């Protein structure tokens, strides 16, 4: 781990997203229109879109009907599906960074902490993903992971669609464990094995949670069944979006919103 | 992913033509410009020939080689490849009379260190350079002012997939499903020497990684005298498509023709071309 | 319109890719460096690198620009 | 009170198969993800399979991957682990496990491969 600034030339995270989004086509993920620079200094230029995920949340004149959510989830995860299938986490997926054309067409769109995954000889930054949204497993500093780190983060916002308000509003990394671990309980080992061979792993206090259906009143069996996997403690048995995309809620009767049917923020 | 690549896309020719035809337009362009300033005549011999740059290129390509082996932050593999493929790439459509091929490889290799993610400072890069550090600051001025170039002159297409991977999928393949090899690491010493020969020619411009890659582990069992067509036809099931075994055949035929007619760049021939490409500069024919 | 889901096709244009679940019971993971406990912790598992290299090596195998 | 029963263990030859059973009681066991967890001696404990509470999906771990196979009636409130083409390294105590919020842990079956 090394880098700088002012004598190191072109910024490191705009070439994230040059390098990745060069390589990528898919309708849910933001598509790069122009790239150009001068003097070390460099600008791109991606889809218009007219809104983010995060002001329709906090719209308060907007109602979500569970047709809406479920369309919001169904492009979401097809997007990240589409990233994992290449190999690549997105590592900072919140619903700032889900934006929406004029279309109802969800975009996930900040690249600038994307990086490639699957290699055994590579070290991955910890310090990843926004604090609100970030697994349990970043927070003890593994420096190996895969992507859990993004499905964690779609479970946070999920939570922030259902609740209209931040699931998980830590002000520091440890406050950020302290409500991860007092509001879904705290993993035993049989939960989670290797848990403590973490770098930066610290002992909580053993709290026991709040169940989910008291959380999230709202929600039926199949959207509980969906969160309590992508809120799993073993970073290798929490779902993929994958398995996610295959789980009976999106199937089931209620069914997805249509694009040009998705509310419009105010 | 490769088969869906930029690589695959716009950087995989199709004949070794394709490059030449490329590189001659790249050096008449510069005649043409460097001519229509009114300094020089359309055949002064100050102009390097085509089959002159590739010499030099050729010359800072192995440069560009060493560098990263004595790198003092043990350099990823994939970083070296990335930066090769980077500096192929720019001299098939640039001259090496308008941007020196030395300040251009150190380019290739900074920038290659930040797609790759191989994180170093700037003084960790050019710290590596045996120069003053008067010098190393030099070095990295010129630099920072070719970055922005390359990176147009790539098309700002910079993930590079390199046979390196690919290689390693292929041992996993043999030593699960292939038991008629019996370990199929006894390969990878010679398998890796061939690796790096082919990195000198232009088989990264020509073919895909996947292909490079089993070529260089048939052509090392071809050495220890051991044979494996079977893993092509029984194990890769190339019985069924005839045409794909045979056309992946001929590939491999090719890439090894393109590495028993590769030619190293004479030691003597690189002073005289060093010698002129100097007085290009000096003259600065570009204004 | 209701849902059901759809798998992503992509051509490869390379031998077929074991699945997930054959990596194991045929032992291609037994040829793939084993995960450290610490790995395992973050969700780093050796089918991981197996399933990248057995891709990596079959992309692109058959393609002739 | 919350309870996990194991059993189907015994001694199997290497290749064989064994289905191991887990009848719950005490909890609402169709509202939760279920587990396998094994410990053989002088190692840690190592996670096996999980099923999430409707059953259509399933995640295992590397060293059972394509050999093992969880599944759930949760009518009858058992969870299964089918074991296949079994090696001499999947010898340890096997338990039933509740994935999800309050931790639950069964006693254990033995399975031993000779």
């Amino acid at each position: 781990g090394h880098r700088s600034e002012a004598k190191d030339g072109i910024n490191r995270t705009a070439l994230r997203e040059i390098k990745l989004l060069q390589e990528l086509s898919h309708p849910n993920i933001i598509g790069l229109l122009d790239a150009f620079g001068h003097k070390s200094n460099i600008s791109l230029v991606f889809d218009f879109m007219e809104t983010d995920l995060e002001v329709i949340i906090k719209d308060n004149s907007l109602v979500l009907t569970p047709s809406h959510i479920k369309a919001y989830m169904l492009m979401t995860l097809q997007g990240l599906e589409y990233l994992h299938q290449h190999w690549i986490l997105h590592r900072d997926l919140k619903p700032n960074n889900l934006l929406l054309d004029e279309n109802g067409v969800l975009k996930l769109a900040d690249f600038g902490l994307a990086k490639s995954f699957g290699s055994p000889n590579r070290a991955y930054t910890h310090q990843v993903v926004t604090r609100w949204y970030r697994a349990p497993e970043l927070l003890f500093g593994a420096r190996m992971y895969g992507v859990g780190v993004d499905m964690w983060a779609v479970g946070c916002i999920l939570a922030e669609l259902l609740l209209r308000v931040p699931f998980l509003p830590g002000d520091s990394d440890l406050d950020q464990l302290t409500r991860i671990f007092e509001t879904l309980g705290t993993p035993t080992e049989e939960q989670w094995p290797d848990m403590c061979s973490l770098p930066d792993y610290v002992t909580f206090k053993s709290f026991p949670g709040i169940p989910l259906h008291h959380i999230f009143s709202a929600a039926g069996d199949d959207l509980l069944d969906l969160i309590q996997g992508l809120f799993l403690f073993n970073p290798c048995a929490r779902i993929t979006a994958t398995q996610a995309l295959k789980m009976k809620y999106f199937s089931n009767r209620p069914g997805p919103t249509p694009g040009c049917q998705l509310p419009r923020p105010n | 992913m490769y088969h869906n690549s930029s690589q695959k896309r716009h950087w995989t020719f199709s004949s070794e033509e394709q490059l030449a035809r490329l590189r001659a337009d790249a050096n008449r362009k510069f005649r043409c410009k460097a001519v229509a300033n009114g300094k020089v005549l359309p055949n002064d011999p100050v102009f390097l020939e085509p089959h002159e740059e590739m010499t030099l290129c050729k010359y800072y390509e192995k440069r560009l080689l060493e560098f990263c082996s004595v790198f003092k932050p043990a350099m990823p593999r994939s970083v070296v490849g990335t930066a090769c493929m980077y500096f192929k790439r720019f001299y098939l459509n640039n001259s090496v009379m308008e941007y020196h091929p030395r300040i251009i490889m150190l380019t290739c290799a900074f920038l290659a260190c930040k797609v790759d993610e191989f994180n170093v400072s700037s003084p960790q890069f050019v710290g590596n350079l045996r120069e003053s550090p008067l010098g190393q600051e030099k070095a990295l001025e010129q630099i920072l002012e070719y970055e922005l170039l390359l990176i147009q002159q790539l098309n700002f297409h910079l993930i590079v997939h390199n046979p390196y991977r690919p290689f390693e999928g292929f041992l996993i393949d043999l030593k699960t499903r292939y038991p008629i090899l019996e370990n199929p690491e006894i390969l990878r010493k010679t398998a890796d020497d061939f690796l790096n020969r082919i990195a000198l020619t232009d088989a990264y411009l020509l073919y895909t990684p996947s292909q490079i890659a089993l070529t260089a582990i048939l052509s090392s069992a071809s050495r220890a005298g051991i044979t494996m067509e079977s893993y092509l036809s029984e194990s890769l099931m190339l019985k069924e498509n005839r045409t794909c075994l045979s056309q992946l055949l001929d590939i491999m035929k090719s890439m090894r023709n393109l590495v028993k007619k590769y030619e190293p760049p004479r030691s003597e021939e690189v002073a005289v071309l060093k010698q002129k490409l100097e007085r290009c500069h000096s003259a600065e024919l570009a204004l | 319109a209701l849902y059901e889901y759809q798998p992503l096709q992509i051509e490869t244009y390379g031998p077929h890719v074991p699945e997930l679940e054959m990596l194991g019971r045929l032992g291609y993971l037994n040829h793939v460096r084993a995960a450290s406990p610490q790995d395992l912790a973050g969700g780093y598992t050796s089918s991981l690198a197996c399933h990248r290299a057995l891709q990596d090596a079959f992309s692109g195998l058959f393609w002739q620009p | 009170q919350v309870q996990l029963v194991e059993s189907g263990g015994g001694l199997v030859q290497p290749g064989g198969s064994l289905r191991l059973s887990c009848v719950a009681s005490g909890f609402t066991f169709k509202n939760f993800y279920m587990g396998w967890v094994r410990q053989a001696p002088d190692k840690g404990l190592e996670w096996v399979a999980t099923i999430n509470s409707g059953g259509e999906i399933q995640s295992y771990a590397d060293s059972v991957k394509g050999r093992f196979t969880i599944s759930r009636d949760n009518a009858k409130n058992t969870l299964y682990l089918q074991m296949n083409n079994l090696r001499p390294e999947d010898t340890a105590v096997y338990y039933c496990s509740k994935q999800s919020s309050t931790p639950a842990k069964g006693q254990g079956t033995q399975v031993t491969v000779s």
